[PDB]
């Protein structure tokens, strides 16, 4: 269960480009 | 407390292009820029035997710019910047109606339309030259296709209309667009010179789905006109909802709480199946990564790294040592998988078994809950480090024990002894921590294999004993899941 | 807080006996619910009092019997304020009243709890069998729209109230009962009637009907398979209301026998407004 | 489910009830603000109900849970004051020569009161003791009572002439009348315009609450002269702006709830005593 | 630095230590404010040189006790400054004034911590009940308009001050209350008065406050669930002021034993400004 | 936490003591400077202090953590001056014939005073000691004193002409006076006007420096003659130009700062001793 913190963590790298679109947009 | 209301409703769409032009100097022979542009229409139709007004208004993106110029001379022929829509180009179509469905069009579970195809094609603009053979532009078409819909609003003057926004997709068609009298001829697209022909309106007719979330206290009474616009929508006290999450563990479980959390629990996992709006499960998970990254847990891993890095180049006096390596062992439980049960994933399962009875009202929250309950939860944990069968445990709040394995006796503890094994052997944590062990170990005797099982955090003796109605391991427990406090 | 989980263990042998006492009032007040029908009949107006002292010989204290005359059962029907201990409410049977009997019997003998509802801004539904509708006033016309799950109006147009269905049409009281589980529109002239999403709870046995004309009409439930007779629904025969009266008093102690004081409410008002 | 009965309830002293935690009330329940209208008047608005629905819903209360109830003075919402709700905040406003209407309202919405009917022209009336009044509201009451001894000879007073008789209340919408208990009286008062009603008090009503918005304690509710308790739901708070009134209410809601409590008689146990 | 963590044992069996009477009336000052009207009624001016030489005997070395004379009650509501030692605030009740004189005494009464506020700039927002906004100055209008999170009013435009709600208008003093969580925006009048975003701490045993009238009012406790009446809400009826004052010298001992000297500031302000 | 108590605190000589708190004070405190109006003039500019709370930003302290304060001149600062901020710094411009002002204004500032008032008309007011002085203020403060004899007696005076006083002060903004210890003194001071404290001197004032940027050493902040200290709060710089002044200012604020620190009297450690 604890496994979701770690997926959190490690993909966290994905809302750089989603700022990019927000501020893009 | 949150229904789902289906209004799928069969419309008809109707629209104009519009059109902007700007003159150029001299005798009246330039043209500096023919663009297209944001076009209203009303309209009133029958459907399912009432009159419904609608309001329609069309825009464009994407568009190509051709030019033609017949030079610097003071009267020949030219087009500075033409546009003409073709393959790149999409074309949007806000639509609102005074319909009953359009005032619940606040929250929305889903939003899906199918709508029929149709065929725009270009009028004949006489482009004005004061002398002469007559420039004739003709011909250019394009054909809608509907792909996707949206929320959108126009902007209207009297007051700002929520609204359905239609994406269409375009296909350049057959007649080939031509400046004739000209040296422009088998293009192809539609231009923005007169994209109407003259109609008085492009029509689409379809049928669009709609699932509304109207809020309900009490089952008999659901309501109609959604009015609780993010006008009457406001920010949720922090600590109101850190009083209400705080107020839901009063429910929760003993045994199923451990089974879920012996679950991997993933990004689908989780924040799949919550009872949310479109405009937030578009974007939940990472909303929550975005707020999960600045929190003082996760800088606290940053800063665990960086300064390991830098120093690799760089080159109750007990307490503090072992609080402070307590601390790099929380970062270190988060950061890796480790094989005992893992504090961190109570942690989760009271989160998911929270967030999981809630719901999405207008505002996420998940971020500031998600994040905060990863920082919040179990505030004071313990760790070991079992080796020649003299398990030493600490407290992240200084405390230290070192125990055997066979027969739970603590000894003198080893500062710096077990600062190397710390690093490399792994750690354990210590859900059942040395003073319940010794108790259950004292009142209920217990043997060489499940004390071992259970120094080392195993999830089938945790669970054989919770089962066994352990009362020292069910009250244990039961505090671990009551510290998740936010 | 009076514990109602703990079980109470009685003894199968062990002894008939007397109700102690009970401290609240100096005792029971009987209460007689009488049309103006019988005091014009009667033409009198010491009748009260002669009552009230051939109560005392079958042994009523005299403050104990009270009286209240009411136009007729539809104008009675309204807002029926029982403001009392033991009623008994003597209905003329009239033909073409056998309905309007039906509601008033099945909101005075049995015990409401009632929700407001605000027709104007709300679609309505109906939980279970056991939730009805109760409209009063002085005129009550409910037409109401069911809708399907797509929320179009299914036999009527939401925007054209003429194409609504009438369930009920200038009733002073109207008890309604639509699908269960179907949403609803409704349209009633919140001017004079009001309406009250009202579900059923046990019976209320302060109250005792007594038919005084014709046959045995009075179907308290709503469902058509069932029409039980209750001990409280009362049917005398008549041709005068002084031989009516000189009944209920002589056997005024089994008409109170038959009913009983405990379920009885601070308000007067026939329902729990639960708001 | 045993209802009416009482029978007695067990409970241990030292268990954990860590489980236990606090009740969220506002989820559920329905908080229920009645003001005068010259509140309203000096406020010059017409949103500010939904403005001030809105700072609930800050609070907590859901958007439909709170509810504004107008009145339009004291003595007029004095006749047969019904808060058929679920937490009832009643703004009085104080002002001099209001006392005692201040105070027999105020006992009559905080105190369950069980009332049997009355015929004044038929039966003489006593009271049984000191739980009983009689209760008189009305458009405008005139409350005379001729007192009996023994034999029907009235005291001080001829059973035949009214005037003799000895007023009570005049003009006065309520009037929550106490005579001496175990005296035989007969009673006059302009039977169309006012109804009376022999009524027993109950325990409290913990569902309403009075926040009296003006001058200095008054409310002796408890018509023995000897005890003036201060009980904790007669709240009250110093004013010069009905605005600052509001939002000192709105600000601090949650603590007036912890000062009420639910109705007890309409919860399920008291079914069969006098649910209502 | 301070031992502030570490803990401070004692036993019980501890004899009693001797009086510090003596030593707190020979090295304190008391401290009287009082209104002009009593000096006009008193119609003197040898009165104060005659109220030390009382005070001497009570036990007061000359120069210690002082007179700190104000107009009214509401100017002295306005930046009150607490000069001196055991203070003492002679309060003249009267109609209409009630709110006023709580206000007062809510301010002195307690420490407040205030850092400033700028109206023109920000929006500001209240962080709990132990949080208030205090207008200080010749004519306050605190006019009021809350807003969403997207920075638009409710009930009011954020743009026009017509629609604002006023919460405390032509007032000296004015402790408003807001509702906690929201984003305001404030007018007021910025030239002629000053608002500040004052905390409550713990309480201020310095001041005593006089109320020379009428009936128990000072509402101290913004909550209105409480209303507590501290030990120093003293109370006189009066019709004299020489009467008012020499029950306050012969009574000093007992006022001194209710208050305590320790909670001085440096500073004669009210409160503690913290920029 | 145990306020009041001054109970003994023990520490070892031996642990490692802890990181710097510099980013600390930065994040969380408040610097404050104080400036004549001349040198605003000799800047002519008017984004100056924009420009110059962006140049403390790179030194550390955030954008709205500085705030400047202008004044006419140093005796016009020096009646009543409140410095309600959290690192003070004062320039004080040096010109001649203001040494004594300069002082006074300093010995106001850099110590810590608690004071009572005084009613010139009542009483006759003695010293304590050393650290007992009375400090007027005021836009005319003209303090004449007439000592007494044991018999209440003028001595080189009388006390009823008022023109046979000492002046010791006049047309003063500030002025301290110290006068004999033990001796009881009537005093004349234009009630109208200037007000006169009667202050003891408790311990210095962490939180404000003062920056004389004209001259030689002069500010004697102790009355006794026989010492006159140097402190650390109290410095100097040369100067030709008020932009070399400040930006001397803001390149060394690190050193300014941790030459002074947190006003002790506004800790929660001082609570109930003479908390500020
Ligand atoms: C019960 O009631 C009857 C009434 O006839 C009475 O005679 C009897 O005495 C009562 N029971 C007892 C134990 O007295
Ligand atoms: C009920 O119907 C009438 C006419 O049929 C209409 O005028 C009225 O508005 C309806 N009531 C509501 C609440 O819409
Ligand atoms: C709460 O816990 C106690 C003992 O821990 C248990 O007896 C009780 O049934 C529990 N009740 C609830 C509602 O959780
Ligand atoms: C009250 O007194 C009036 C005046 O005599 C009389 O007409 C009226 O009947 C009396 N009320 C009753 C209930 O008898
Ligand atoms: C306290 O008083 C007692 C009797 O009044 C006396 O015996 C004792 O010496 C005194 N102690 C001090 C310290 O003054
Ligand atoms: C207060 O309102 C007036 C107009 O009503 C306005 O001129 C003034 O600027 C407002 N105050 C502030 C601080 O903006
Ligand atoms: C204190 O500073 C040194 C270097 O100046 C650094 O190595 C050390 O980690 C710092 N202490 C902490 C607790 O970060
Ligand atoms: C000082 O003396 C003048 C007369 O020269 C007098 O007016 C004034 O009142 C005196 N000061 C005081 C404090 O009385
Ligand atoms: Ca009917
Ligand atoms: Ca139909
Ligand atoms: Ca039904
Ligand atoms: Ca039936
Ligand atoms: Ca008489
Ligand atoms: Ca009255
Ligand atoms: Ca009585
Ligand atoms: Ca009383
Ligand atoms: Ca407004
Ligand atoms: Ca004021
Ligand atoms: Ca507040
Ligand atoms: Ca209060
Ligand atoms: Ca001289
Ligand atoms: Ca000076
Ligand atoms: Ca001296
Ligand atoms: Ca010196």
């Amino acid at each position: 269960a604890s496994l979701i913190y770690r997926q959190l963590l490690t993909n966290s790298y994905s809302v750089d480009l989603y700022d990019e679109i927000e501020q893009i947009g | 407390l949150w229904k789902e209301m289906q209004y799928n409703r069969d419309i008809i769409i109707r629209f104009k292009f519009g059109n902007s032009i700007v003159k150029m100097g001299g005798l009246g022979y330039k043209w500096s820029e023919i663009s297209y542009k944001a076009a209203n229409y009303q309209y009133n139709y029958l459907r399912d035997g009432e009159q419904v007004t609608a309001h329609t208004t069309c825009s464009v993106n994407g568009v190509n710019n051709f030019s033609y110029n017949g030079g610097f001379l003071p009267t020949d022929f030219g087009i500075s910047r033409y546009e003409v829509i073709k393959e790149n180009s999409y074309v949007y179509v806000d639509y609102w109606d005074d319909s009953k469905a359009f005032r619940n069009i606040v929250y929305v579970r889903s939003l899906a339309a199918n709508l029929n195809s149709v065929r725009c094609t270009g009028g004949s603009y006489h482009f004005s030259l004061p002398v002469g053979a007559w420039p004739v532009i003709n011909g250019g078409a394009v054909s809608l296709h509907f792909a996707g819909v949206t929320l959108s609003t126009q902007f209207t003057d009297f007051v700002s209309l929520n609204s359905l926004r239609f994406r269409f997709s375009l296909t350049v068609d057959e007649p080939p667009f031509s400046i004739l009298r000209t040296r422009t001829v088998n293009l192809y697209g539609l231009p923005a010179a007169n994209p109407n022909n003259g109609n008085e309106y492009y029509e689409i007719s379809g049928r669009f789905s709609l699932i509304s979330l109207v809020p309900t206290n009490d089952d008999y009474q659901t309501p109609i006109m959604n009015s609780v616009t993010v006008r009457q929508d406001l920010e949720r006290q922090l600590t109101n909802l850190r009083e209400e999450f705080n107020s839901l563990s009063q429910e929760i479980a003993m045994a199923q709480l451990i089974d879920l959390a012996l679950l991997p629990l993933d990004m689908f996992s989780m924040f799949s199946g919550i009872k949310s709006t479109i405009d937030l499960t578009k974007s939940m998970a990472t909303s929550v990564m975005k707020k999960f990254r600045k929190s003082k847990l996760a800088t606290s891993i940053s800063e665990m790294t960086n300064s390991l890095s830098d120093a690799a180049s760089s080159a109750n006096d007990i307490s503090t040592q072992t609080s402070t390596i307590g601390k790099k062992l929380r970062l270190k439980e988060m950061i890796t998988q480790t094989e005992g049960m893992s504090f961190d994933d109570i942690s989760a399962a009271v989160l998911k078994t929270k967030i999981d009875m809630s719901t999405q009202i207008g505002k996420n929250t998940l971020p500031d809950i998600v994040t905060e309950a990863s920082e919040k939860f179990i505030p004071k944990r313990s760790y070991r480090i079992l080796k020649d069968d003299e398990v030493m445990e600490i407290n992240t709040e200084g405390k230290f024990f070192a125990y055997k394995i066979n027969t739970f006796d603590e000894v003198p503890f080893d500062v710096n002894k077990f600062a190397e094994l710390v690093t490399d052997s792994p750690v354990i944590s210590a859900i059942i921590d040395f003073k319940t062990l010794k108790n259950l170990n004292d009142n209920y005797g217990i043997t060489r294999t499940e004390a071992l099982n259970l120094i080392k955090s195993n999830p089938n003796m945790l669970r054989n004993f919770i089962n066994q109605n352990n009362p020292i391991i069910r009250n244990r427990i039961e505090q671990l899941i009551l510290q998740c406090k936010l | 807080n009076y514990g109602l989980n703990i079980p109470i263990t009685g003894s199968m042998d062990t002894v008939y006996s007397n109700s102690t006492r009970e401290e609240v009032f100096l005792t029971s007040t009987l209460c007689l619910y009488y049309p103006t029908e019988a005091s014009t009949q009667i033409s009198d107006g010491e009748w009260k009092d002669s009552l009230s002292q051939m109560f005392l010989i079958k042994g009523w204290p005299t403050g104990s019997v009270y009286f209240k005359e009411y136009s007729n059962i539809v104008d009675f029907s309204v807002d029926p304020q029982l403001y009392c201990d033991y009623n008994l409410v003597l209905m003329k049977y009239d033909q073409s009243l056998e309905l309007d009997m039906s509601e008033l019997a099945d909101l005075i003998l049995n015990e409401w709890l009632c929700n407001p509802m605000d027709i104007t801004l709300y679609y309505y539904q109906q939980s279970g069998e056991s939730n009805k509708w109760i409209s009063m006033g002085s005129s009550c016309t409910v037409k109401v729209c069911p809708l399907n799950t797509q929320t179009l109006g299914i036999g009527c147009q939401t925007t054209n109230v003429d194409s609504f269905e009438t369930v009920a049409e200038n009733e002073k009281l109207a008890i309604v009962d639509v699908v269960d589980g179907i949403n609803h529109k409704i349209n009633l002239t919140t001017t004079t009637c009001t309406i009250r999403n009202c579900k059923k709870l046990g019976p209320r046995e302060n109250v005792a009907v007594i038919q005084v004309g014709g046959a045995n009409i009075l179907d308290i439930t709503a469902d058509p398979t069932t029409n039980p007779q209750i001990e409280r629904m009362m049917r005398v025969n008549w041709k005068r209301w002084w031989q009516v009266f000189y009944t209920i008093v002589d056997y005024i102690n089994q008409i109170v026998q038959v009913m009983s004081k405990r379920s009885r409410s601070l308000n007067s008002a026939a329902f729990y407004y639960r708001v």
